């Protein structure tokens, strides 16, 4: 409950770290510990992004469009550089 | 001028003279957007080496031209501290070290039962200033904060 | 959707992975990159987290029961192991 | 015997013959829970040090007693590989690891038009068995696989 101000870039930036947190709900899923509420959370998230991820895409132009596999990789990248702390994990969540 | 980079990628610039120091640079983007110094965790772009503060950026590889990075490290975690009153008598509270000075003395003027305007803090000899997070001050769990009267 | 089956102890596992993911939206709101409707997936998390694991708590011995910070430093282990899919990563500091 | 220890902590036995590989270890694995050898990514427990494939468990600080880690990959991402028809006319097919040879059978016969009993697929000289899934025979893309009629 404390909100934290955030100016345009939010929106994509959003996308592809919550593109990255499916993939690592996707690789737990496959260690067999994620419980059955669990996977109804997985699934639920992908289809919200798929949605979300094609709604981002009709707005902005084509050099920019990046389907779910390419924003999770960004995504990942961002969740490296947050978990260590350390943007070395990590360089291309900044996009250089 | 200096080019911060934040994660996701929104940039601004920062400007630094006549002295080229880390904590200048960390007071800037304090200025600049809102984050606290005791928060920022800068590094070389791109080779991701932490800045050191000791060290003049100049002397590190940074010029003018160059980019930074910014990693905002939360710093949130509950922690516990004392405040003793004038009488001796120190008492805990339950605090956080983005929560202001100001919020603190909140709770020291409801426990002591005194107005806030009427007393000040102090650590480690210096004034706690209102508007500045407990994190600037390096408040440790159980550290002191002494509670001085005004006239 | 495929089902992926668990077993017992999925549900702890979860809770602490899920605690991870809580760790990171928490994380990566503080570089400002998270928007508003991010925001409350994060505070919504948060709080059917914390209801989580004090009913898990209840059910299990004394030795186990964690609390929400605790459970985040598991959570956050896991992640490392699974971004980089290598158990020695979140194991003592290490790098790509 | 060996103790296996997953993600989650949860744990299970694998007693080792004489050879103590670790394609057996992984043979074992995928015969007690279903995780193809392909997929499996093992460690020594507590240290996280990888297992080597050349070298005997025994060799590497593993005998009774010992817990490896296992992380499950599922190596599930597109590749394209190409099947040569009986004529020499290869086709190429946009296969995952995870599929299995059976699946890829029901590729190539809609395009070759020939029903799948009638076929057997090689790779590298020895046959692809239905069940099984392409990952278990290490295809790179654009691998050859060999299609080879029946009477």
């Amino acid at each position: 409950t404390t909100q934290i101000e955030v100016g345009p870039g939010a929106t994509n930036a959003t996308i592809n770290f919550e593109a990255g947190i499916l993939e690592c709900y996707e690789r737990f899923s496959w260690q067999r510990a994620l419980d059955y509420p669990g996977q109804d959370r997985l699934h639920r998230l992908k289809r919200k992004l798929e949605s979300r991820i094609k709604t981002h895409n009709k707005s902005e132009p084509e050099n920019k469009r990046m389907s779910l596999e390419e924003r999770k990789a960004i995504g990942v990248k961002m969740m490296k550089v947050l978990l260590f702390m350390d943007p070395s994990a990590g360089i291309e969540g900044f996009e250089p | 001028d200096l080019t911060v980079k934040m994660l996701a990628g929104n940039e601004f610039q920062v400007s630094l003279s006549s002295s080229m120091s880390v904590s200048e640079l960390k007071a800037q983007i304090t200025q600049k957007i809102g984050v606290h110094a005791f928060q920022q965790r800068l590094a070389v772009h791109p080779s991701g080496v932490a800045l050191q503060d000791r060290v003049p950026l100049a002397s590190q590889g940074l010029g003018p031209g160059s980019t930074v990075l910014l990693v905002v490290d939360k710093c949130d975690e509950p922690l516990s501290i004392l405040v003793r009153n004038n009488k001796g008598r120190s008492s805990t509270y339950e605090v956080r070290l983005t929560q202001t000075v100001a919020h603190l003395k909140q709770q020291v003027s409801g426990l002591e039962g005194v107005q806030d305007d009427l007393f000040w803090l102090t650590f480690e000899g210096k004034p706690l200033e209102d508007q500045l997070p407990l994190g600037e001050y390096g408040l440790k769990p159980l550290s002191t904060v002494f509670m001085n009267l005004r006239l």
